[PDB]
């Protein structure tokens, strides 16, 4: 959660890591990390190492919004993050990013410094690199700038983002009918630079129902590029995606779904797994598409 | 697309076909049951799209058959069909909820526009 | 207890990496390590953690060690062989 004396998880190399805000008082808050690791004897999480960050600037307000692992562009090491909102309550908010590291020691990367107060369309990528969302205004700021960049392009959503190979960075998403060329949706080269493709995206039909999107490989054959993407729906449906062609379409049991992620779990034992608002989750096959486990209250799945 | 669902309807259609010619009692049954769960998979890949005038004639055909397989398996009828023959017609209304009587009379005044699909209402 | 240990994560691209090209040497104790990019990690085993990173250009194809010498040799891409200490 994000508030004070509120806490989030994470997870990093097979040890799960929390994150809490704790009032100092003798002060600020003070962010402290604990990360756990299964025993697997005693079938319960035991502690191996803390954290504590200490912060400045005696206001209140502070807030968890977002933590992940993502990397270092200086070395290309993943080490895990956090974002921090400090508010003043004077319309003014830091938003400070933090990265861990191996000595479970901080390091302020972002100060970033608004005006106005971030919502919605928060994500973090690769080079430690923040991108956020009011209005129809996308905005960026990486790490190795400093600089809070606009994106040029006007686009509504932005379903993916994240590094591809040659072109090192990328989003989704649209601008402003069942023709595989058409595609309405724009891939963008970050730094305001070219579209870079609208040649073998999903169809315009499907273009209206999918929430959100998720790549699973990406081949150059030429100038052009060919992706597998699997997207989500509104109407509770899993599809698969080869060069704008929809294949295996998998029927959700449940409703409004908002993110999927991959378990490998041994030889071609593939599955999908899906989270809902509704605090439950599948996990559907891969290599055919097919139910697998229904579990149900699921405050958190990693 | 469109070619590619009409394309595998025609595919599954064929099988059925093979099927109900050649094979033996449990051949047909495995071919048989492969195709209706196709034909499964293909009505929930076209019930994904919002209204689409044209893709209509193929799942009102689809939805058709998918009907005639189930129940000649099955040797009879069910409520899940109703059901079915429910969904379709209010989709043919959404490109343009009460009950069967109301829907099929607003169904037919809306082909009696004539957008040509009649061939499948009619089967319907 | 635990048969794997994982003591580094690096950054990658969608699918994987790319077969063939990371190289992975342990000399006595420390592992050299480079994953077809334009880094080369030093890892002191007993430490997680790492001791030196060497950015090369032109990302690193194939790596060799001298422990009597203490050097590493190491192939770039269109550039040449270097040779560290």
């Amino acid at each position: 959660m994000s508030s004070n004396e509120q806490e989030r998880l994470l997870c990093y190399n097979g040890e799960v890591l929390v994150f809490q805000l704790s009032k100092g008082n003798f002060k600020t808050p003070i962010l402290h990390v604990r990360r756990m690791v299964f025993d697997r004897g005693t079938k319960v999480f035991v502690q191996k190492s803390t954290g504590f960050f200490t912060i400045k600037e005696e206001n209140s307000h502070l807030k968890i919004m977002c933590c992940n692992c993502v990397s270092d562009f200086r070395t290309g090491i993943n080490l895990p993050y956090i974002v921090i909102e400090k508010n003043k309550k004077n319309n003014v908010f830091e938003y400070f990013l933090l990265i861990l590291h191996s000595t479970n020691k901080f390091e302020m990367r972002l100060s970033f410094k608004l005006g106005y107060e971030m919502k919605d369309g928060l994500r973090v990528l690769n080079g430690p690199l923040i991108l956020w969302r009011h209005v129809k205004a996308f905005f960026f700021i990486s790490s190795q700038t400093g600089k809070v960049v606009s994106v040029s392009g006007n686009f509504s959503s932005i379903q993916w983002a994240g590094e591809i190979e040659n072109l090192g960075m990328v989003l989704l998403g649209l601008k402003e009918d069942y023709a595989i060329w058409n595609t309405k949706f724009c891939v963008y080269s970050l730094e305001s630079q070219e579209v870079l493709s609208d040649i073998y995206i999903i169809p315009p039909a499907y273009s209206s129902v999918v929430t959100y999107v998720h790549i699973c490989a990406t081949e150059i054959i030429k100038n052009q590029l060919r992706i597998s993407l699997i997207a989500l729906t509104r109407k509770n449906q899993l599809i698969s995606f080869q060069n704008g062609t929809p294949k295996n379409v998998c029927q959700l049991p449940f409703g409004d779904p908002c993110a999927v992620q991959l378990m490998d779990s041994g030889g071609g034992n593939l599955f999908f797994v899906v989270s809902f608002i509704s605090n439950n989750a599948c996990a559907v096959w891969k290599e055919s598409f097919q139910v697998a486990a229904k579990w149900e209250k699921l405050s958190l799945v990693l | 697309c469109l070619d590619l669902w009409r394309e595998k309807n025609d595919r599954l259609v064929r099988q059925a076909k093979v099927a109900q010619n050649s094979g033996l009692t449990l051949r047909r049954q495995q071919l048989a049951q492969d195709a209706l769960e196709g034909l499964r998979g293909l009505l929930h890949s076209l019930q994904g799209l919002p209204a689409a005038v044209p893709v209509l004639p193929l799942e009102l055909t689809v939805t058709c058959n998918f009907i005639i397989l189930r129940a000649s398996l099955a040797q009879g009828f069910t409520e899940d069909q109703a059901q079915d023959i429910q969904r379709s017609l209010e989709r043919v209304l959404e490109t343009q909820e009460q009950g069967l009587r109301e829907l099929w009379d607003s169904v037919l005044r809306a082909s009696c526009l004539l957008p040509e699909l009649l061939s499948a209402l009619h089967r319907l | 207890a635990p048969r794997v240990r994982y003591l580094a994560g690096f950054c990658c691209p969608l699918g994987g990496l790319a077969a063939g090209k990371p190289r992975v040497l342990c000399h006595e104790a420390e592992v050299f390590l480079s994953t077809g990019s334009e880094l080369v990690y030093v890892y002191d085993q007993e430490g997680g953690l790492l001791t030196a990173a060497f950015r090369f250009p032109d990302q690193v194809w194939h790596l060799e060690l001298l422990a009597p010498r203490r050097l590493l040799y190491a192939l770039c891409a269109r550039r040449g062989l270097y040779c560290l200490s």
